[PDB]
RNA sequence: AUUAUUGCUCUUCAACGAGGAAUUCCUAGUAAGCGCAAGUCAUCAGCUUGCGUUGAUUACGUCCCUGCCCUUUGUACACACC
RNA sequence: GGUGAAAUUCUUGGAUUUAUUGAAGACUAACUACUGCGAAAGCAUUUGCCAAGGACGUUUUCAUUAAUCAAGAACGAAAGUUAGGGGAUCGAAGAUGAUCAGAUACCGUCGUAGUCUUAACCAUAAACUAUGCCGACUAGGGAUCGGGUGGUGUUUUUUUAAUGACCCACUCGGCACCUUACGAGAAAUCAAAGUCUUUGGGUUCUGGGGGGAGUAUGGUCGCAAGGCUGAAACUUAAAGGAAUUG
RNA sequence: AUGUUU
RNA sequence: CGCGGGGUGGAGCAGCCCGGUAGCUCGUCGGGCUCAUAACCCGAAGGUCGUCGGUUCAAAUCCGGCCCCCGCAACCA
């Protein structure tokens, strides 16, 4: 089971058919010089730490 | 009265333009009158570009793009919302959004 | 290192065919359709039906012994739609994800040079 | 009545008139 | 209850003599029987292959090739060149508005006996300093350019077989020749040989056919 | 006081093993659990109106569902889509 | 298969689907545009042949030979008609399936005439830009098409130079376009629908409230369907155009 | 998908 | 008279070809969505397999008769 932890640094906006998910700018702890766009359902503010199993899957807008 | 300054089509100096068939309902349309939209959507996005690239046996595959020109009658274009009813002043605006 | 077939996705409206054949195309392997995997008479074109049909076709493909497939996807074409059905994307999802390898995605939808005057009359389907 | 269908009905009426006048000689 | 795949045999297609690679893949067919031989069920099968897979380089992703099996030599399908056409994606990526498309066609017989129909395609281009946003031809330039393309195509073919024709089309020397012969009429960027098609087959002639 | 007004005592202890498509209320002393006071009264609460006590969950948003508002648009309506 | 959902229907005679071919007829995608030609209807695969055409250039020729035009003629979308050919697809009719309260419609399937062509009719369309043609003038602007003129021009080379493409400056003619309108109109809108009560450049046609009615009748043309010309009795206070508010 | 009039 | 086929909820069918055991499509009834039907969702009623005998660890299923319907084929009292 590949493991990696990151942190939200820029909250993008509310997203989803019902508007439940939040888009988040993901900053990795390892090899930190990379910002990833991802989707999170739960409440999120800045400097919150997220766990992602998959390493390379850019979450785009949900339509 | 006259709703559009020239017409609901684009024909000045021709008289007759060979017709086309609506993609959605098959109504016969003047070619200039039909709403024409070029769909250049990629052949497989499907939120699946990663899956297809992973299963690909080709490095840097650069999966291709499908081109399809859709011609709509104004009824079908309004119904499927390719075009929308605009204000009387906003009708005099031919630039795409 | 692998052995090549042909996917032959035919994703029309109201149904999606998954037809994996040899490289030549004359010999067929496990021709499966969405109506085989759903019995509702309206869901044959559904993405779930297409995915189940493609998964079954991939299982049969990996039981015959073919590992990779060049993918040829098409719509009805001819004079009717020119647009691939909703289930083709799901069928390719299942084909890629079921262990089969994928190569040379291609659209083989038949496009005419203004032939075969379209069905429906000049006033079209009036719904 | 559409003017087209009024005209078509009038044409049918005229054809009936022509037939009856052809009979009557 | 039958599992027809249990009685089938596999064959490896050693299709080209000249592209880069002899082997293109495998194909399965029912075992030979009394009144239905395996070689008889074969010799008509055509395989559809990618020129990038043939040459090893992705710069030939388009220009797919048909190859029909001509004889079986111990589970080895010996084919010969049968035709080339562009992919739909490539064709629709080349064709764009605000430019003039020019298509030309010839029917010509190669040096020995081979009969081909050749389809050449091109599109206009904008100049470096052009302000006009369509850059259309005057259709007399189009007639002259298509005459020139037909002349060049009929001069290249009828002195070459399928082998030499392949050895010229693969480096696309004919496209550059058309560009050089029409660059004085109109810029005409997107020169391509869109299609080559077989029309009539000669006697089998295994002696010259077996070039590998 | 029978067609038990009601209250109390004893006595066979019935369905219900957590609920079907669906559907209702609700964002902090709030929902829910609980009873109390009043109203209806000569008497009778499961009702309603107010109250307090124990007191969470999740959310801090969206227009996909429903309804509404505004703008645009069409009308041959103006008693105004009955 | 088809639909929103169905069903008629094909289907262990292997239907749908895959591959190699062939036959037939139709059509000419994508390039295709606020772009071209034509008197209009119309005209979009290549090549050859056949004649024709507008614009441009002109220090060429004639010299009023011109403009509009009743009567009169040529062409004239589609549909329809006659006789052959052809008949793939679509498909008035017709037959069927479902919904409906009825559905002899919309939707689905099959399918005749027709759809194509030759030789003859037919001469009608929201045949529209609902805007006659010729001529002069009255704002500005930018693209675009064809031609001509010039560049210390860019690019293409053949070897000076040159056509080709491109840019700039025009200029003629054309399809239009955007702003502003002195101006016009009832307004919508209009560079013509302006140069109109301060009303005359020339000329052809049409209309006089709405129905009856493009009807009856007469004539004429057509094989027919019908086309052209074309009333009256009677009846009615409104019909209609543009725009505004709900 | 359909919902007829006053 | 012979050879074969068929009879299964109210109507139409698979099930049978070697017993785990009666269901499927439509109508019918109830509730649900809708402003209301239709489509649709979830429930509920339905025969006991044409009628008998026999075989069968427990038979509609296989066997032997009878009633009905069907096709073909033959006819010295
Ligand atoms: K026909
Ligand atoms: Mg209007
Ligand atoms: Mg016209
Ligand atoms: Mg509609
Ligand atoms: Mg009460
Ligand atoms: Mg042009
Ligand atoms: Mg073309
Ligand atoms: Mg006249
Ligand atoms: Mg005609
Ligand atoms: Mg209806
Ligand atoms: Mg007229
Ligand atoms: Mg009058
Ligand atoms: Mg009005
Ligand atoms: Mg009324
Ligand atoms: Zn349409």
């Amino acid at each position: 089971t590949p493991v990696t932890l990151a942190k939200v640094i820029k909250v993008l906006g509310r997203t989803g058919s019902r508007g439940g998910v939040t888009q988040v700018r993901v900053e990795f702890l390892e090899d930190t010089s990379r910002t990833i766009v991802r989707n999170v359902k739960g409440p999120v503010r800045e400097n919150d730490i997220l766990v992602l199993m998959e390493s390379e899957r850019e979450a785009r807008r949900l339509r | 009265p006259k709703k559009r300054a020239s017409n609901g089509r684009n024909k000045k100096g021709r008289g007759h333009v060979k017709p086309v068939r609506c993609v959605n309902c098959s109504k016969s349309i003047p070619k200039d009158k039909a709403i024409k939209r070029m769909a250049i959507r990629n052949i497989v996005e499907a939120a699946a570009v990663r899956d297809l690239s992973e299963a690909s046996v080709y490095p840097e595959y650069a999966l291709p793009k499908t081109y399809n020109k859709l011609h709509y009658c104004v009824s079908c274009a309004i119904h499927a919302r390719i075009v929308r009813v605009r204000s009387r002043e906003d009708r005099k605006n031919r630039a795409p959004p | 290192s692998q052995v090549f077939g042909v996917a032959r996705i035919y994703a029309s409206f109201n149904d999606t065919f998954v037809h994996v054949t040899d490289l030549s195309g004359k010999e067929t392997i496990a021709r499966v359709t969405g109506g085989m995997k759903v019995k509702a008479d309206r869901d044959e074109s559904s993405p779930y039906a297409a995915m189940l049909a493609a998964q079954d076709v991939a299982a049969k493909c990996k039981e015959v012994g073919i590992t990779a497939v060049h993918v040829k996807i098409r719509a009805t074409g001819g004079t009717r739609t020119k647009t691939p059905g909703p289930g083709g994307q799901a069928a390719l999802r299942a084909l890629a994800r079921s262990g089969l390898r994928i190569g040379r995605i291609e659209d083989v939808t038949p496009v005419p040079s203004d032939s075969t005057r379209k069905k429906g009359g000049r006033r079209g389907r009036r719904l | 009545m559409r003017a087209k269908w009024r005209k078509k009905r009038t044409r049918r009426l005229k054809r009936k008139r022509r037939k009856v006048r052809a009979r009557s000689k | 209850v039958v599992d027809p795949f249990t009685r089938k045999e596999w064959f490896d297609i050693k299709a080209p003599s000249t592209f880069e690679n002899r082997n293109v893949g495998k194909t399965l067919v029912n075992k030979s029987t009394g009144l239905k031989s395996a070689s008889d069920a074969l010799k008509g099968r055509v395989v559809e292959v990618c020129l990038a897979d043939l040459q090893g380089s992705e710069d030939h992703s388009f220009r797919k090739i048909k190859l029909r099996v001509d004889e079986v030599q111990g589970k080895n399908l010996l084919t010969n060149f049968h035709g080339m056409d562009f992919t739909t994606d490539k064709l629709r990526s080349m064709v764009r508005k605000w430019q003039t498309l020019i298509e030309a066609n010839v029917t010509v017989k190669t040096s020995d006996d081979y009969v081909l129909r050749i389809f050449a395609i091109a599109f206009t281009r904008k100049q470096a300093n052009q302000v006009k946003r369509h850059s259309y031809a005057q259709s007399s330039h189009i007639r002259a350019i298509r005459k020139v393309i037909s002349e060049i195509l009929t001069k290249e073919v009828q002195g070459s077989t399928l082998a030499q024709l392949t050895s010229k089309l693969i480096p696309e020397v004919i496209n550059k020749e058309i560009e050089n012969a029409t660059k004085d009429i109109f810029p005409l960027q997107n020169i391509h040989v869109r299609k080559v098609k077989l029309l009539k087959q000669p006697k089998f002639d295994v002696g010259a056919l077996m070039a590998l």
